């Protein structure tokens, strides 16, 4: 009858509830699921540092500054440059040196172990 | 971990969350009982960090958790309002060191969040 | 690889999506409640990126990809306006090396898919 | 047919008691269950202080001490240091030694099983 | 009754589905599906070096070149040549020198692959 | 081969196409909804390769297929015309080539069948 | 020897050959994980030995042995360039003694294989 | 039913594991045997002279040249001389005085035991 | 049914463990294990010459430096003298005349060694 | 010795572990609990090794050797800063006589892996 995209996303939907795809979905590629360990990891590695940083100065912990240490951590890896630059005047003044401490200090711990999640 | 992941998977939780969905749009479902209690007592907390808007810049995450928590004291049956700026001025401090903040401005989005006089948070500032 | 290819098609995927498509022409599947938050949410996306079709030459994933980014934070229920120019500074210093295109014309495409002022990306560009 | 909060908290309810998520949710952790028996040990750790502190200077027992003496301790984990001097007006002023006794003068065991907890 | 394009085209999906011959077109070849083995090989061959080509030039990682230089492999193969000119003055100039490293400068690995593909 | 050939023979479909066609004449098979999503977007690609009647000789396989190539960059959401003269000016080389063709003539039927200019593809020869 | 072989022959290899293949066909073996850990492995091996075919000659088994021995230490967890660039350089004074052979064609084989710059072979040939 | 090549190959088998035609055909000999104790001889010389005259020139060893020289003196026992006319200009210069001297030089002792074997 | 290189290894895996091909192809041999013997003589004997070197100059003990000087044995009596050109320039100065010192000035007893164990 | 080299064979591991191998596949072997107690604590020592590919040159073991036993001071339960910078500037002399290896590069790939402040080792240098 008709072919709309609301639709079109519904009977989408529609065979997948019908012939189980999602659960087979994950349970037959079962190699890249070590990407969610790997992620685990770094995301340890980067809150751990990020409350011994806060420590040493005597600023309280910023929450959410794990984030935007992980999101410069892979445009640095891809390139986006001036992508970092403008995230960079956004962060408050004393932690414009821990974010450079996570893309450069620990190039050899962080960015390796990314190198290491792409494949 | 995965193992935990795993786990959370084999219960179908695609499936069964797409069959409740359409047991609520042929009328099988009614609002539970929870949810009316949830959204009269949730529904102050909601419109209060939506007034936080007009602080721009880096993770805002401190400057609007400690709003909630200086809000959750003053509806409390016994109210506190001496714990309520205790929270309230750590949200001042947090906003400061923005790029574009300042201890003015801050003073301005905090306590026309939680609706009380400035000169309250000015107070325990020192 | 094979393996992962052959566990979907095993499944039966054809028939299950030509059974699931008569259905509907019988009147026998209503619109998901998922489908309906879906396309209210989409929409301004989709119209958003299709004003990019001026910008001509060579692979525009780059282009495409981070004005759909920074749409994403005005759009966020507290919006945040400076990372918002950072995804888009992206867009245009990826824009300006494709044969064809220029710097000032690629703040006209850029800054028009977005619907802000050429003058705000034009700060943060250095 | 409708999408308001209200029922995406109901229908959120209505998938965890069809595929019996929650106590799957707990049973599959097994690892952050410890820090439940940590938990049990610094409330304990603050309350006997709490009333021997009490009886050596000859003032009755504050009751709700104890959860005032632990929040404090743990936003000297975080670096929320503001936060504890309106606090420390707050209480009366035979407890205020008290509090700086569970921060400062337990440093080596209560906030090294706070170090514990969240690692 | 009535025998156009449209309804050929449906009583074509008609006999598919009731013969079920789609599932039996590809459980019987078993020699065609090694060749998706082969597209998934050549594909993480060309990525790996745009990112690497990338890095070394500081340059960002500029997207959708991984598929203009794996259809310029299969153009060089045929030997539709002036539909390869076109194209390269169609990417960015510090991204021309890529395709023809795809090209040549990867012969001996790449279009060894596309060969043994097609063969 | 013929072990590929014998496994779909089994399968029995010149009964089975037969049915469908007893069962679509006594009005039990309506129109399905890809069919009517494939003749909107194939239709433009069917009339414009009738367009190259007038091109006379040897196998006219790839002056047809970059035609069809061609025309299909101009109808994206996002046309790329540079990536459309591509695979043009390959038409007009393989086309030049035939018995009896000229460099212009090819020019008016390739152009005749996109519907662009006869310039636009005269741009990328050289 | 003959006594060395009779030790094997009776253990009956070609009976047992032929049951483990129709073991296979009754689908009674699955695949070993040591087969699945071996040619995710050595795929790389097996084709820049193929990238040899234009070195024309004599018995070629010391290039392609040489060749593999340079790809084995690039390969490594810790990855020497050095003492890849050992074997390299002997592959190159084995090819060139072949008739035919020169030895700049030399280095474009070997670097061709190895996927490296040719400079790096020439630099440690002196 | 049907008799074809791949038939006909399938089914000599099916009848050899039937009989255990194979094991008796090896057992049943045991006078052909004694050949793979004298190619064994000969192959142990060829390369003991391939050693000592890779060490007397300081050339390095070549592998496979052993092989080569093997089937020069089978050719040379059969007489297909034009066949070691090609194979002289194929193998390089420093060896081709070797691969004489395994026909030549050595015509003696492994002219002989070739001799022997084929008797 | 199938027959590519992965199911090739796996059915030439399960011939062995079904008629027990690996003990008997040891035990059958019994002359070519002697060289393990001899293997391990040579391998002793190159180590207390590096811990002698080691001492006599007070250089500390560079461990692998054992499997840096068996390889280059090895390769002077195959003859891949470039092969040892480049390996010299690779390990440092003070360790350069230990390596000559077992091709060259252990010449008698350990090449004899490696010359009985090939043969 | 080839005495203890028959006493290993006749036990069968060829055998064993091809069987233990297809136990594992048919799930009757589920992962020994003294594995997660390793994995979980050799994790650290895995990935700080392979944070040493810039060394290049020589026989790398006792750089490899010292960085190794230089962490395992610093994750006792009481850990000993100075016993481990004893260990961590034996691995920087081993490193700095190696060929094209400086001793300023050397206090960077050390300093690298351990994850520590570089001016450490310099002062137990000397």
């Amino acid at each position: 009858i008709a072919e709309t995209l609301t639709e079109k996303h519904t009977l989408g939907i529609e065979k997948v509830v019908a012939t189980d795809s999602w659960r087979v979905g994950i349970t037959s590629r079962e190699k890249k699921l070590e990407r969610i360990n790997i992620s685990a990891e770094i995301s340890r590695r980067i809150q751990d540092e990020a409350i011994a940083y806060a420590r040493n100065k005597g600023i309280p912990y910023l929450p959410g500054i794990n984030g935007i240490a992980w999101k410069l951590l892979r445009l640095k890896w891809l390139g986006y440059t001036d992508q970092i630059n403008v995230v960079m005047r956004t962060v408050p003044a004393e932690w414009r040196d821990f974010l450079t401490q996570i893309m450069e200090n620990t190039q050899m711990e962080s960015m390796y172990s990314e190198l290491r999640k792409v494949r | 971990s995965v193992e935990v992941y795993r786990q959370k998977i084999e219960k179908g939780g695609y499936s069964a969350a797409y069959e409740a969905t359409r047991r609520y749009e042929r009328e099988e479902i009614e609002v539970l009982s929870w949810s009316s209690r949830w959204e009269s007592a949730w529904s102050k907390f909601g419109e209060a960090v939506k007034a936080l808007g007009k602080i721009e810049g880096a993770p805002r995450a401190l400057v609007i958790a400690k709003v909630q928590e200086a809000l959750a004291y003053m509806s409390k049956p016994l109210p506190n309002m001496k714990l309520a700026m205790a929270a309230a001025v750590q949200a001042v401090r947090a906003c400061e060191q923005l790029p574009g903040m300042n201890r003015e401005r801050c003073l301005d989005a905090v306590a026309g969040a939680l609706g009380v006089a400035k000169d309250w948070i000015r107070r325990e500032m020192t």
